[PDB]
């Protein structure tokens, strides 16, 4: 969860209304639709390339401090 | 008295081989309500030997599961059945647990027991929630010198007549035929009388046994036949450094081969470190040897038995959520998603503790 | 020894074996 | 009388309550199997008596009713083209760490990044004469 | 279980011994080896469990 | 419970280490 | 009970998330979260054996690729013969020949053979470690076996007197 | 506050789970470890340390905590000659003889 | 899994014989470690390294 | 001829895996610098191998999760894999 | 049989090497090991029961002596 | 010699006296 989501999630209240309320619970083809769509936090939401700085930044950060302090 | 409680019958000869009663002792646990464990001894051998491994406080087993030193078919006091069909004698196991009223349990054995609790768990997964094999593997051990040997006793142990000779003559026999001091003193604790002194026996039946023995085919206790099939559930396996029966070189790919769920060495399968010693195949009778196999036992059934596939440890029950396959679900309008798989209690089929429990769970809403 | 399992093995569409 | 005492029973045989929500095997395994495994013959034997359960050992019920697919394992190879799209190293990383586990020694993994730059480069090379003939 | 190895070390997996010895020679043998097609002493296998006659 | 002590006492004299589960067989064995 | 202190110092530069001072430890943390979690299949066979047509598919389709895109690729092989041949003549001895020839150079097994004891041994702490406290378990109780006879030295003096 | 029964354990304990065929042919290799928090748990280093100076310190420090400690632990910290905190039994001398100046009366 | 992994087994005994090597007593090992890299690629072309 | 049975401790492709390599590259080298024209022969297969996978996609693999399992391949496996139980219990029965 | 012997000989080919006559060079298992097996671990520690034996679990004779 | 025997099981170091005054134990 970051702010950007949740800016997104303050715009699509009115969406989020649609379909989690409306279209998801209903059945047949527009409840296949509401539950694949449905509006909410990310599964598997995490970025890796954002995981893949933070892990390169620290390693290459623990390299700077040993040849650095001589 | 209380702690040690072993029924009392007599060997039935049976003409059906589903009409065959399992016996054995039966060890309370210190707590109220216990999962059950299931014990085999190694072929013609005592239940009482491993009494005091189970009862001791230092190892405190029955602080965790309530235990069942049970005898197969043709063994001790059970009943006497020529064949020894794995799935047959699995399935007479299956009738104990009915009539003791058990819904799943652990399965444990030493030696060709390990291979009979390993059965078990390969015929009736769905009742089994571990296997605890000590000293043993799911592999043909008809060419082994061990067994060799045991199948040599069992064949000499068939030209006494109990009825000619003496009491002296067959000490003498026991002495000068079977040189191994375990094996000897064991089969001179299977030798009772029976009532108003008829005549001398051996507990086991040492018709039927002898000749699965001696034909050395495929229905033979040494052996495992690949119909016995996989077992799905968990395995643990513990054997000496140095064991005659199972070899360390390649006698531990047959339980990659058999069990599906074992991990390899250091995991599911250990060694106990110890010395070259014909007699470490006993391991309750040296405390280096059980203390090992104690905690490791105690380490499984605590953390690792009757848990799902794909969890670790007993720890992740709750809080580790499995991969769902899809359309897997009767319900049309489900949202597929992970789960953490359902776990039930020990003897949910025979007790009322999930009706008992929803009622007291309306009381709070 | 081992025996066969299926109870429908001599089973024909025109009776049993 | 035991044996039949037990298949009757009820509370021997029966399913727990939420056995309907849970998530079912709808196979017993035919449908993708093990060929080149050492265990390849007792797989066959669970899914044999996974069968004869299903129908209590009389096999012309499954020869009479449908046989269906193992559909768990449907649209299976785009879900993981998306998940290595989703995190390729993380997926390369767990599809290959078994493997991973016995390394080769520093020739050999050296040989692996020269040959296979040393070709990337001559590759480049070609696509850079394709350009001059070209022009 | 399903993940034995490498291809190449595949081979490998497959013997079991009965004795303690190492190193241990990895092929499984398939077959009896029968380089001569001699007429057998042995009475035949046929003659099992045909009853009286 | 009595039978109990009776060998516990003769247990104790010896200075040997003795469990429940060694009573309890022994009072079996007596009864038994 | 008296009040505790509020609070202790709070160093204005460390972090959980950013720790001041380096170690391997907080580098395999953003390690893992990079390549996630352990990737677990709910599945009965695994994704390449069970797609074995479908992925010689694709895999022939991007060497086809490869070799239609390609169309110089005889002038690759020749241009790769050479470093062929030279770099393997070169390094036969040090990655295969030593194993039968002049010299074995064991350097890398030992390092195996180190792992596989260090592997046992983790595999046995629980054992290891509470063989090396009922020592110490022993020596605590032994000297807790005072205060054991102190406490009846009042039913003593009651007793003789 | 509710206990619940001395005699039963946990229901995590009680709980299991029995496989079937077809079976899941992953392996775990690692146990999840999504979040780093392992509150309320003494680590694993304090295992097997001998005796020492931190004994003595938070033998203090609970005995402090009650009346009868606060008593011990002024006595001791001041009426007793021993050039150390770290009190060895290793003989009865000043038990046994505390015991016959006591007795005669 | 610092003693399965093969990788991780070669690299942390491998960087272990070599610093135990400033038991030889040739100068600060902190000093001329960095040119043992610089070095190890005039020699490692033999190598491919 | 007889089965050729190794007497060795490991199997030959894994003691010769570099060796081995070298030989299996340099067949390739050699194949590939003897075709000149290799790229004419990849063009050339890209019909035949889009046609005959997508034809034949169905009835090796898509079976599997699709509509029609068509289990007449495993249903000779199947009876197989018991007459080697029946086999292996020869003397059993007989017995 | 009578021809057995005679007829082993000519359809199959034996060893000729006398590898492993001389005591000492007997390999442990160290020079061609499996890396990927499932007993992999099984394999080293039979490895290392070997090289102990041979030294009486003294290897310092090891390192001193030729491999 | 059930005395024996059941001592025996339990690996504990038995002397003839201790044996002797059990079965006066069980006999008495
Ligand atoms: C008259 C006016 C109107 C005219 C109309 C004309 C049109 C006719 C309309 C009617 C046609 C349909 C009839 C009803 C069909 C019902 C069948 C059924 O039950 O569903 C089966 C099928 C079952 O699939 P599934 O069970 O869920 O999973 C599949 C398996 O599990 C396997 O999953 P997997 O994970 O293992 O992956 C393997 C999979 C897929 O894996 C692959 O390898 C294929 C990859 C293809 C995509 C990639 C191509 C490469 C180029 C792009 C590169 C992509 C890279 C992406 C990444 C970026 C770079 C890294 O393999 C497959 O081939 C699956 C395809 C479905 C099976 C059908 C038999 C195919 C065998 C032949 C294969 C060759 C053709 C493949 C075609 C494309 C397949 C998607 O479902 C469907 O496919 C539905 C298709 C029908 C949808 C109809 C849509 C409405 C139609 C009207 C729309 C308007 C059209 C206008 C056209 C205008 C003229 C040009
Ligand atoms: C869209 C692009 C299209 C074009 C590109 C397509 C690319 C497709 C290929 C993708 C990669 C290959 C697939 C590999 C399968 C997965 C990995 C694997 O092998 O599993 C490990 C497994 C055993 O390894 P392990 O269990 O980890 O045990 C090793 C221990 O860790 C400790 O090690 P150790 O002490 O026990 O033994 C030392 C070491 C032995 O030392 C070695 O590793 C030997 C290799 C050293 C480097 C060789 C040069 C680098 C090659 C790639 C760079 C491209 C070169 C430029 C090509 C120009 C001409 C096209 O052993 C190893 O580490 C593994 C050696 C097993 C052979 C490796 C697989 C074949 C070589 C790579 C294939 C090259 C194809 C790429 C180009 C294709 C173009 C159409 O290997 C096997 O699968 C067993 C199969 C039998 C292998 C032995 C017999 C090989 C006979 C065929 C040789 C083919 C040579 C092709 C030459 C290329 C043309 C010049
Ligand atoms: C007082 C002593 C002095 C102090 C010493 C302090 C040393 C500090 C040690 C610290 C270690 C480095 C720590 C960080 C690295 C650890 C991670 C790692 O990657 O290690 C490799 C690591 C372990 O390797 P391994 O397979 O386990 O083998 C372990 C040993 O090599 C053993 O393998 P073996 O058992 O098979 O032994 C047989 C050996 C057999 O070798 C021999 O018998 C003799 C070799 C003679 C060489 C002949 C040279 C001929 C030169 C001709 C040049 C002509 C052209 C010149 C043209 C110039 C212009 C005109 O053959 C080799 O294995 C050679 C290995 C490659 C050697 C390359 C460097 C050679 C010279 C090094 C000089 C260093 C100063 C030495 C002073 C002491 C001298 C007594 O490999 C990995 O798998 C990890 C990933 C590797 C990825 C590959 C690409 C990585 C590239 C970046 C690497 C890191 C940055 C560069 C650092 C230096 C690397 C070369
Ligand atoms: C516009 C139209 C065009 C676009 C259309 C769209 C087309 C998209 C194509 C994508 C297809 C769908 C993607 C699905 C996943 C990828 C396919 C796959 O096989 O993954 C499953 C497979 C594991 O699946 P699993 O069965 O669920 O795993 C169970 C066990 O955990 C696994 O481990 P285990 O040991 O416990 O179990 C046994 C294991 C035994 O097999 C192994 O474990 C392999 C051992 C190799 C690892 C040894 C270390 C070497 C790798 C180290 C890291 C290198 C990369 C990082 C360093 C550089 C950084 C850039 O698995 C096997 O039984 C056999 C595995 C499959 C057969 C051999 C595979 C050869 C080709 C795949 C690798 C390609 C290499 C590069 C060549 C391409 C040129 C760039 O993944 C891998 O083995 C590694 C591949 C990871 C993906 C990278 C490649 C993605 C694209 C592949 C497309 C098909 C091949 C095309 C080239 C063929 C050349 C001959
Ligand atoms: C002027 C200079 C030029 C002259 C120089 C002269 C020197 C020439 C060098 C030749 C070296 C001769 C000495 C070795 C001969 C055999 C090599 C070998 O690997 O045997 C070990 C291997 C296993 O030995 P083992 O370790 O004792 O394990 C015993 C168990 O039975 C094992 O069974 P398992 O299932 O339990 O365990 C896995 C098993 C798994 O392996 C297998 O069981 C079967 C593997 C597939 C077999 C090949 C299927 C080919 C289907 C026919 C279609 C192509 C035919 C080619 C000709 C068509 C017309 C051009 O094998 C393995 O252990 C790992 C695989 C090792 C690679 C073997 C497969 C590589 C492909 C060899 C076929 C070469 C021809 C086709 C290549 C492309 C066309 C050039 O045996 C085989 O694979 C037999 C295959 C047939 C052998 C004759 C094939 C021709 C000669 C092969 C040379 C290979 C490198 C060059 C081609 C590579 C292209 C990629
Ligand atoms: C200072 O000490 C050092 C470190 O610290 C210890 C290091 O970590 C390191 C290691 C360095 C790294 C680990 C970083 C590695 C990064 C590399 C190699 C390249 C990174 C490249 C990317 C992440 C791709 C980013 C892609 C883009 C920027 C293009 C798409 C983005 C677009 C078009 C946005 C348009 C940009 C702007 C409007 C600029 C305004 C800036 C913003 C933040 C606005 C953002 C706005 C919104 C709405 C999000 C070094 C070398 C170092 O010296």
């Amino acid at each position: 969860m970051n702010p950007i989501q949740k800016a997104w999630l303050k715009i699509l209240e009115p969406v989020s209304y649609v379909i989690n309320e409306k279209m998801a619970k209903r059945t047949g083809i527009i409840g296949k639709l509401g539950r694949f769509f449905a509006i909410g936090p990310r599964e598997y939401g995490v970025h890796p390339i954002n995981r893949m700085f933070i892990f390169m930044n620290r390693k290459y950060m623990a390299f700077q401090a040993v040849a650095l302090h001589r | 008295s209380r702690i040690i409680n072993h029924l009392r019958g007599d060997p039935v000869y049976q003409d059906n081989t589903k009409d065959v009663s399992l016996r054995g002792t039966f060890l309370r646990g210190k707590y109220d309500d216990l999962p059950t464990m299931i014990f085999f001894t190694e072929a013609c051998d005592l239940t009482a030997n491993w009494i005091p491994f189970f009862t001791n406080p230092q190892y405190d087993i029955l602080a965790h599961r309530n235990v069942w030193l049970l005898n197969p078919r043709n063994f001790g006091n059970s009943d006497r059945h020529p064949s020894f069909d794995l799935q047959e004698m699995s399935d007479d196991v299956m009738r104990f647990m009915y009539s003791q009223k058990i819904s799943m349990a652990t399965l444990g054995g030493h030696g060709i027991g390990g291979k009979i609790a390993l059965a078990v768990g390969c015929y009736h997964a769905e009742r089994v929630t571990g296997v605890f094999s000590i000293d043993s593997s799911p592999m043909d051990q008809r060419y082994h010198e061990a067994f060799k040997e045991f199948k040599g006793y069992v064949n000499a142990l068939t030209e006494i007549n109990f009825k000619t000779w003496s009491d002296k003559d067959v000490k003498v026999f026991l002495k000068e035929n079977i040189k191994d001091p375990k094996w000897r003193s064991i089969f001179t604790n299977n030798i009772s009388k029976n009532a108003k002194t008829q005549s001398d026996s051996f507990n086991f039946e040492i018709n039927y046994l002898n000749h699965n023995l001696n034909f050395n085919k495929a229905d033979s206790l040494g052996n495992w036949a690949v119909k016995n099939g996989i077992y799905t559930g968990r395995a643990h396996f513990i054997f000496p450094e140095y064991s005659r029966w199972v070899h360390l070189a390649t006698n531990t790919l047959p339980m990659h081969k058999v069990c599906a769920r074992v991990k390899g060495f250091g995991h599911d399968i250990f060694y106990v470190q110890g010395d070259e010693n014909p007699l470490n195949h006993w391991v309750y009778d040296f405390e280096n040897y059980a203390n090992v196999v104690a905690s490791k036992l105690n380490k499984f059934l605590h953390s690792y038995d009757g848990v799902h596939a794909l969890l670790k440890d007993r720890t992740e029950i709750g809080n580790f959520m499995i991969p769902d396959r899809i359309k897997s679900r009767n319900d049309s309008k489900h949202i597929y998603g992970d789960y953490s798989p359902a776990h039930l209690h020990h003897n949910w089929r025979f007790n009322h503790i999930y009706e008992k429990h929803d009622e007291l769970d309306k009381k709070l809403n | 020894g081992y025996k066969i399992r299926n109870k429908s093995i001599f089973w024909t569409r025109a009776g049993w074996k | 009388s035991l044996h039949e005492k037990m298949q009757t029973d009820y509370l021997w045989v029966k399913d727990h309550s939420q056995a309907d929500s849970w998530a079912k095997a709808r196979t017993h395994g035919y449908n993708y199997i093990a060929h080149t495994v050492p265990n390849k013959k007792e797989r066959y034997e669970m899914i044999w008596r996974s069968m004869g359960k299903s129908t209590d050992w009389e096999l012309e019920k499954f020869r009479l009713g449908k046989k269906f697919p193992d559909r768990g394992n449907k649209r299976r190879w785009f879900k993981n083209l998306f998940r290595l799209i989703k995190n390729p190293m993380g997926y390369i990383f767990w599809k290959t760490y078994k493997a991973r586990l016995a390394k080769p020694s520093l020739i050999v993994t050296s040989m692996f990044i020269g040959f296979t730059l040393g070709f990337i480069k001559l590759k480049a090379q070609s696509i850079a004469y394709s350009k001059k003939q070209y022009a | 279980t399903l993940q034995w190895g490498s291809l190449a070390e595949r081979p490998m997996v497959d013997r079991v011994m009965s004795t303690s010895t190492w190193p241990v020679p990895y092929y499984q043998r398939l077959f009896k080896a029968y380089p001569i097609r001699e007429k057998k002493d042995k009475m035949s296998l046929l003659l099992s469990d045909i009853d009286i006659d | 419970a009595p039978q109990n002590l009776e060998v516990e006492n003769i247990l104790k004299r010896y200075h040997i280490n003795y469990t429940q589960a060694l009573i309890d067989e022994l009072v079996d064995w007596k009864t038994g | 009970m008296k009040k505790p202190m509020a609070k202790a110092y709070e160093h204005p530069y460390n972090s959980e998330h950013h720790p001041l001072n380096f170690s391997a430890v907080k580098i395999a943390e953003t390690f893992h979260d990079f390549i996630g979690p352990e990737q677990v299949s709910p599945h009965y066979e695994s994704f390449a054996m069970s797609r074995k047509f479908l992925l010689t598919f694709w895999g022939g389709f991007f060497v086809l690729n490869f070799g239609m895109a390609t169309v110089d690729l005889n002038w690759i092989m020749k241009s790769t013969y050479i470093p062929w041949i030279f770099w393997f003549q070169l390094m036969y001895f040090y990655v295969e020949g030593k194993n039968s020839m002049f010299m074995p150079l064991l350097q890398r097994f030992y390092r195996r053979a180190a792992a596989n004891e260090i592997f046992t041994m983790e595999a046995f702490y629980h054992e290891n470690i509470e063989n090396k406290l009922r020592n110490l378990m022993r020596i605590t109780k032994g000297q807790l076996e005072y205060w054991d006879i102190h406490t009846s030295y009042g039913e003593i003096r009651a007793d003789s007197i | 506050l509710q206990w619940g029964s001395l005699a039963e354990r946990p229901m995590v304990d009680r709980v299991m789970s029995t496989s079937t065929w077809p079976v899941p042919y992953y392996q775990r290799l690692f146990k999840a470890y999504p979040i780093r928090e392992k509150k309320d748990k003494m680590s694993l280093l304090l295992s097997d340390i001998d005796i020492d100076d931190t004994n003595w310190y938070q033998a203090k420090d609970f005995l402090r905590g009650s009346f009868r400690g606060r008593q011990i632990v002024d006595y001791v910290e001041n009426n007793i000659a021993s050039n150390t905190y770290i009190l060895i039994q290793q003989d009865v001398a000043n038990m046994a003889k505390a015991y016959v100046h006591d007795i005669c009366g | 899994n610092p003693n399965t992994e093969e990788n991780t087994i070669d690299s942390d005994y491998l960087a272990a014989s070599g610093t135990v090597e400033a038991e030889k007593e040739i100068t600060s090992i902190d000093d001329y470690l960095g040119l043992v890299f610089a070095i190890a690629y005039v020699f490692g072309v033999f190598f491919y390294v």
